[PDB]
């Protein structure tokens, strides 16, 4: 399951 | 940015054994970045069809990429990989030994 | 009992010959179960594992949503990055980032990870308590402050602790004929003729999984690493690996030398000799 998060 | 040249190991699925189906591989890893190309040789000519892995990558952040193709080797027939990559002038080839 | 998820995610930019590409891959283990690649001729979250192909349509169109998300993200990043550090808008550029969650030996949640790499170097990565950051230069001190004041690591260990963690055991559990099933190397030792004084004995190990082994040659029992070549573990392509050693030995003396192998499918340490 992948997760997907905040630009750099 | 990083610029690290493949590390290349040619082989097969099993141990090669004369008119025995098999598939015949070439893992290229240690490399940065990720653009790389790579075919398969039989007699020096490119073999149609190869498959390959999921672009992937080491702890150390160099890349990795299995090529494979099914063939069935003979006493005759010899089987090299050829790859390019920014860090290669030319295009690098290593023979197939069935003992490496 | 130790077991883990990892993903694996790469953009390259290439101005002037449209936007980045994006690829991710995920494991349990060091089986692959997953990839997604915007270059591909459909872009889609696809199932590499046959213990994931049941999961259904609503499954994996959320995954491809959360791929196609993170690409766009990616994308944005790498603009903030070539403006964080004053590059040229001509050079192409690397963004990786890999994570996972990691069941300890008792099968518990021991410990989650978060790394990220900038053109090949290290850029920002989650400290061991999940709660902090380590920035690796100026630039990535800017993208700390902005998720520190976010709470994004609240986020991130939300994930690795908690869905990382269910999503791991409903895959070991679905996949554990093969996930959870150590296979023995298959060995053999071969022998060449360098000189007339000479030789190469050459220690193989076949058909293991997982990866981790270890090949050592000894000498009348005695470790030999002076003169021994070890080749990096390999995929055979059909989920197993395949490693050899091979050390240089006097013409003669080849019955002095032996191969310890050692792997999670062995009972007990292996010891090998040259058969001729
Ligand atoms: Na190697």
């Amino acid at each position: 399951l992948y997760n997907t998060v905040a630009t750099l | 940015a990083i610029q690290r040249t493949p590390k290349i190991q040619v082989y097969s699925r099993h141990p090669a054994e004369n008119g025995k189906s098999n598939f015949l591989n070439c893992y290229v890893s240690g490399f940065h970045p990720s653009d790389i190309e790579v075919d398969l040789l039989k007699n020096g000519e490119r073999i149609e069809k190869v498959e390959h892995s999921d672009l992937s990558f080491s702890k150390d952040w160099s890349f990795y990429l299995l090529y494979y193709t099914e063939f069935t080797p003979t006493e005759k027939d010899e089987y090299a990989c050829r790859v390019n990559h920014v860090t290669l002038s030319q295009p690098k080839i290593v023979k197939w030994d069935r003992d490496m | 009992g130790s077991h883990s998820m990892r993903y694996f995610s790469t953009s390259v930019s290439r101005p002037g010959r449209g936007e980045p590409r994006f690829i991710a891959v995920g494991y349990v283990d060091d089986t692959q179960f997953v990839r997604f690649d915007s270059d591909a001729a459909s872009p889609r979250g696809e199932p590499r594992a046959p213990w994931v192909e049941q999961e259904g349509p609503e499954y994996w169109d959320r995954e491809t949503q959360k791929y196609k998300r993170q690409a766009q993200t990616d994308r944005v990043s790498l603009r903030n990055l070539r403006g964080y550090y004053n590059q040229s808008e001509a050079g192409s550029h690397t963004l990786q980032w890999m994570f996972g969650c990691d069941l300890g030996p008792d099968g518990r949640l021991l410990r989650g990870y978060d790394q990220s790499a900038y053109d090949g170097k290290d850029y920002i990565a989650l400290n061991e308590d999940l709660r902090s950051w380590t920035a690796a230069d100026t630039a990535a001190q800017i993208t700390q402050r902005k998720w520190e004041a976010a709470r994004e690591a609240e986020q991130r260990r939300a994930y690795l602790e908690g869905t990382c963690v269910e999503w791991l055991r409903r895959y070991l559990e679905n996949g554990k004929e093969t996930l959870q099933r150590a296979e023995h190397p298959k060995t053999h030792v071969t022998h060449h003729p360098v000189s007339d004084h000479e030789a190469t004995l050459r220690c193989w190990a076949l058909g293991f999984y997982p990866a981790e082994i270890t090949l050592t040659w000894q000498w009348d029992g005695e470790d030999q690493t002076q003169d021994t070549e070890l080749v990096e573990t390999r995929p055979a392509g059909d989920g197993t690996f395949q490693k050899w050693a091979a050390v240089v030995v006097p013409s003669g003396e080849e019955q002095r030398y032996t191969c310890h192998v050692q792997h999670e499918g062995l009972p007990e340490p292996l010891t090998l000799r040259w058969e001729p």
